[PDB]
RNA sequence: GUUUAUUAAAAACACAGCACUGUGCAAACACGAAAGUGGACGUAUACGGUGUGACGCCUGCCCGGUGCCGGAAGGUUAAUAUCGAAGCCCCGGUAAACGGCGGCCGUAACUAUAACGGUCCUAAGGUAGCGA
RNA sequence: UUGAGCCUUGAUGUGUAGGAUAGGUGGGAGGCUUUGAAGUGUGGACGCCAGUCUGCAUGGAGCCGACCUUGAAAUACCACCCUUUAAUGUUUGAUGUUCUAACGUUGACCCGUAAUCCGGGUUGCGGACAGUGUCUGGUGGGUAGUUUGACUGGGGCGGUC
RNA sequence: AGCUUGACUGCGAGCGUGACGGCGCGAGCAGGUGCGAAAGCAGGUCAUAGUGAUCCGGUGGUUCUGAAUGGAAGGGCCAUC
């Protein structure tokens, strides 16, 4: 897809807009990518897509602790 | 984000320097290397205790691995301890070829641009012969002993 | 070698109101003086632009006698005495006047201004009528004992020509080197319009102007607060032509609003020629022959004629002197009801009258209603008998068997006999 | 030409970093600090915004204050139609439209401070060409182009504190010498600091004070506990 | 040849041939938000696009070198009010330039048209097609 | 490799007057600046260099201006920030080059699987790029909504309000 | 031609003239002024044309407003663009 699995997203709702103030919406994709993390607590690479607020998000943490979730949130790992 | 490093020492950040590094270079190098432990003011504490041990019990046979790395970096003098750098000259039949493993530096090597020799290469003692092409497909040769403490 | 009054009163402000005032002579158009019984003389006129404040110096030390101006609600103000102090120094008399003077009768000048390095200030009037006859008498005294300097034939006038173009282009530097080739900045003002505008100036007598908005390096006293006053100088240079100059950019040229400005200049009724300024920079394989096609094919019957120049290099400098006056030629040509008469009879004859609702018309004589920008008025049958297209096949006709590099032609009909 | 900036990099390095110190430790530091030889002036330096409007910065000219002692001037009150009759009932002073007349236009002047009303206060305070003090000299505006002749009087034979440069958006103010006293100093600098936030009403910035620092030469200054902002008139 | 089924068959549309451009493969491009797919199991003598319309016959003018043309800013030539602008380099622009594609003069036999040079311009120079 | 954001040094300010070179001094002609203090390049109004030219390379005069004039100002002791300019601290961004570790790999092979899909792994090649997400400037009749009066001896025309 | 600055100010019986928007005339009082010897005259121009609502914002003044509560912003008001 085009979501974090983590922060939470898909493309939400917009508009081109104008000082016209014209009626138009578009959408808005966020800045994810499928980036190849390090699990080492198997030590193996298990590559998630996920956000770019969100891979920052990822690191505060620790690895396996997103890695602690998913399983958590019922999904693949 | 920020590390305790665990490196004995490295070309910036050195025996335990706690410091803030770039994302880029710290998640995806800095660690998963060894070079470094993510820092938290929870780690640090673990860590200012633990490194007493951990950078010089781990870290007293690693002397070896800032010598060599130069050696690996050019691929001009192919040089790596498989059982040296810290047991005095790099010595015996162990090194390279011999099992025809040297560590590169990305794939791109010069230390394989041909391959040619019946049982490799190395076969003295207290220092250690290693072949230093002077072509790609005549090994004509210029053989150096050198070594990297 | 003649005096100037020479307004100065810090950069900005009613310092044009008050010229206006003064003057009441346009189209001399900039240079430009303020009369007074017999005598007339010119005028002249932080933080600020650095090609505004090379003009300005450039102004007072040729100005002879300067004029240095407060306002009521002004006052105090260090700049202002800078300004005042420069002026000492360099050595020419000043004296200091306050623009649109209120307050509540005289008071609080003199008391602050004898600090200015300068003494007695007159308050003016612009906006009542006592307080400019005071100034006018100060000067007229000395400047009393003195006395200083104060079918038509195509020559009659000098060649009247604006520069015209976008709102992108530095024109205002073309303008600079049309003026030149001496290699020296011209775009001082004066003043003597009514109100704060603008600058046709003439060199060789012949007129030159500078126009739009912002971009053109139009970065002047200020006067256009939106997109609109500009165009009111743009319709000026209308009035003032006999041929207009569009500048064109090869790299921003030919924009939507710029292709309305050449269908306005067909309007203009003036003379065309283009010119295309800063080209000495573009790719060896040029873009613009196409961009030269698509305004050729809306087309203008003209004689083009193609400039290709930089104003940071200049290279298309003779070669637009010379193409103004062939194309003031064509269109000045002495005219006249024989050859007009003549031609047209070839062109029916061949292509054909249009009948109106089975009643054939009937043209029989054209002559000239003036030359300049030329007019005809062929006396045949009624407006609607003919549609404009034929009209204009008859006008189009005379613009080919009689060359008109100049301006398009112009054709109309009256009706009498039917 | 500049050879090293070292002698000035050690001193500022010393005192100055927005070291905000008691205003009175200031003034009894003030004094000398760097071999500066004998005793010095107390400033204040003040940092205002802006161009393009002024109420009190850049004055070539002094204004009353509270606490006006520190210095007393000589003072001739010109009464001349304007609050110059009221002058006259006050009775302070010398008030004389026609004496005090021929005593400005005599050839001799020494009645600094002309409160006036019209035709006085051109010629004393202000004039020459290329003006200017002999390092000090009478001064023109002491708000009599803001006349008011009678109250004025009151203020104006107590005196009055004189500052000048050119010009910049920061307005300094010299607040006295240290051969006054240190408290009296305090006094001036909260009456100047009172009025400034007083002045400017016309919006650029709602807080138009930044940097109270007090200060004298020779790389030798410091902050003020800073005391002026916005509250009332604090 | 193709075609307006249910008014209109053509001179329309098509078409080979030709011409021009764009595209180096993960191609241009095209569809499909994309994934993918087509383009192509191909591979610049092609591929895509665009455009013209068999065929034959009507002559389609290269800016680099060096020169030339106009122009200014300079260079170069000047006085030595130094600065040096006029003519020329250069900057742009220039091949009806050297050199392949006109006249006019002499000359391929009624002189005259002329392959060569001179002459207009540092134009090849009526050779092709076509003649009162 | 190399721009510039800031930092503090630099020193001074063309009319008679004014020595010239008068930005801006609280206060204003002691400070015993002790040392026997100086006239010699930056500076400086302005090159109007001069000389006066610099806390700016000499030791030669009590510790010392070796006190003012005079104009608007200018000489005891100095003070208040600017224009300007470095030297130095820097701070930061560019380019330059090389790298590998993200990332790409429509290279080659191994493998789930005697599957042109895919996935994983190995290796080869690319490489901090590329591309994409946001933000953001220019372009954009291709797409989109609509706008284009009225008077009127038919209307439009014209002319007119 | 002398002299002045009433192109004052705050109000206004009472009128004309407009569908309304509204526009015009108007003495006198009051207060302050100005000029005139004094009476007296001065409320822009011989009269008749010389321009536009409403918004919304700019300028200056005011305490009027002002959301816990004081200030403070914006808004109203008065004047003007």
């Amino acid at each position: 897809s085009r979501v974090c699995q983590v922060t939470g997203k898909r493309p939400v709702t917009g508009n081109n807009r104008s000082h016209a103030l014209n009626a138009t919406k578009r959408r808005f994709l966020p800045n994810l990518h499928s980036h190849r993390f390090w699990v080492e607590s198997e030590k193996r690479f298990v590559t998630l897509r996920v956000s770019a607020k969100g891979m920052r998000v990822i690191d505060k943490k620790g690895i396996d602790t997103v890695l602690a979730e998913l399983r958590a949130r019922g999904e693949k790992y | 984000m920020q590390v305790i490093l665990l490196d004995k020492v490295a070309n910036l950040g050195s025996l335990g320097d706690q410091v803030n590094v770039k994302a880029g270079y710290a998640r995806n190098f800095l660690v998963p290397q060894g070079k470094a432990v993510p820092a938290t003011k929870k780690n640090i504490e673990f860590f200012e205790a633990r490194r007493a041990e951990l950078e010089a019990k781990l870290a007293e046979v690693l002397a070896a691995a800032n010598a060599r790395a130069e050696k690996i970096n050019a691929l001009e003098t192919v040089t790596i301890a498989s059982k040296a750098g810290d047991e005095g000259k790099l010595f015996g039949s162990i090194g390279t070829r011999d099992i025809a493993d040297a560590v590169t530096a990305a794939g791109v090597e010069v230390a394989k641009s041909e391959v040619r020799l019946p049982n490799g290469v190395l076969r003295t003692t207290g220092e250690h012969e290693v072949s230093f092409q002077v072509h790609s497909e005549v090994f004509a040769k210029v053989i150096v002993n050198v070594v990297a403490e | 070698m003649v005096p100037v009054v020479a307004l100065v009163g810090r950069p900005n402000v009613g310092k044009s109101t008050l010229f206006n005032r003064l003057t009441r002579t346009r189209d001399a158009r900039k240079y430009g003086r303020a009369e007074i019984e017999g005598r007339e003389f010119i005028c002249i006129d932080d933080g600020v632009e650095t090609r505004m404040a090379e003009q300005s110096l450039l102004a007072i030390e040729e100005a002879d006698v300067v004029l240095f101006m407060v306002d009521a609600r002004a006052g105090l103000m260090p700049a202002d005495e800078a300004i005042a102090k420069h002026l000492r120094s360099r050595e020419k008399p000043t004296f200091l006047v306050a623009n649109k003077t209120d307050g509540l009768d005289p008071d609080q000048a003199v008391v602050d201004f004898y600090s200015l390095g300068l003494g007695e200030i007159y308050p003016i009037a612009a906006s009542h009528g006592r307080g400019v006859l005071s100034l006018l008498e100060h000067v007229l005294l000395p400047w009393m004992e003195d006395l200083a300097p104060q079918d038509f034939d195509p020559q009659s006038l000098p060649i009247k020509l604006a520069i015209v173009g976008r709102p992108n282009v530095g024109k205002s530097t073309l303008t600079n080197r049309i003026l030149g080739e001496e290699r020296v900045v011209v775009y001082d003002m004066p003043g003597t319009t009514r109100d704060s505008i603008y600058i046709p100036m003439e060199r060789d007598g012949r007129e030159y102007v500078l126009i739009d908005t912002a971009g053109v390096r139009k970065r002047g006293k200020i006067t256009d607060a939106v997109e609109k006053f500009s165009v009111i100088k743009t319709l000026q240079a209308i009035e003032d032509a006999n041929v207009v100059m569009l500048v064109i950019d090869a790299r921003e040229g030919i924009s939507d609003q710029d292709l309305s400005l050449l269908g306005f200049i067909l309007n203009s009724g003036r003379s065309l020629v283009i010119v295309v300024n800063k080209w000495d920079g573009l790719s060896q394989e040029v873009k613009e022959q196409v961009k030269e096609t698509l305004d050729f094919r809306l087309g203008f019957i003209d004689f083009a004629r193609v400039h290709f120049i930089s104003a940071l290099h200049g290279s298309g400098v003779g070669n637009l002197f010379e193409s103004v006056r062939e194309a003031y030629d064509s269109s000045t040509r002495r005219v006249g009801t024989s050859m007009l008469t003549r031609i047209m009879t070839m062109a029916v004859e061949d292509h054909q009258p249009p009948l109106v609702r089975g009643r054939r018309v009937k043209l029989k004589y054209a002559h000239a209603g003036g030359y300049n920008p030329p007019i005809v008025v062929i006396h045949g049958n009624q407006v609607k008998d003919l549609p404009d297209s034929y009209k204009r096949y008859l006008m189009n006709y005379f613009r080919k068997s009689l060359d008109v590099m100049g301006s398009p032609i112009r054709i109309q009909f009256k009706e009498g006999e039917n | 030409m500049a050879k090293l900036t070292k002698r000035m990099r050690v001193i500022r390095e010393k005192v100055d970093a927005t070291k905000q110190y008691d205003i009175n430790e200031a003034i009894a530091l003030l004094k000398e600090l760097a071999t500066a030889k004998f005793v010095e002036s107390v400033d204040v330096a003040v940092n205002l915004g802006i161009d393009a409007r002024k109420s009190d910065q850049n004055v070539r000219g002094a204004t009353v204050l509270p606490h006006g002692t520190g210095r007393s001037v000589r003072v001739a009150v010109f009464t001349q139609g304007a609050n110059a009759e009221a002058a006259k009932a006050a009775g302070a002073e010398l008030v004389g439209m026609e004496d005090l007349a021929d005593q400005i236009k005599k050839g001799e002047m020494n009645f600094d401070v002309v409160i006036a009303s019209p035709d006085a206060m051109r010629v004393v305070g202000q004039l020459g060409q290329v003006l200017g003090p002999r390092g000090l000299m009478p001064n023109p505006k002491v708000g009599t182009v803001t006349p008011n002749v009678a109250e004025a009087v009151k203020n104006a034979k107590a005196g009055q504190v004189r500052y000048r440069n050119d010009k910049n958006g920061i307005i300094h103010t010299t607040i006295g010498k240290v051969d006054f006293d240190a408290d009296k100093l305090k006094e001036n600098l909260e009456a100047l600091l009172v009025a400034l936030k007083k002045a400017k009403p016309t919006q650029a910035k709602g807080v138009y004070i930044k940097k109270v620092s007090i200060s004298t030469t020779m790389g030798a200054g410091v902050a003020v506990d800073q005391a002026g902002l916005s509250a009332s008139v604090n």
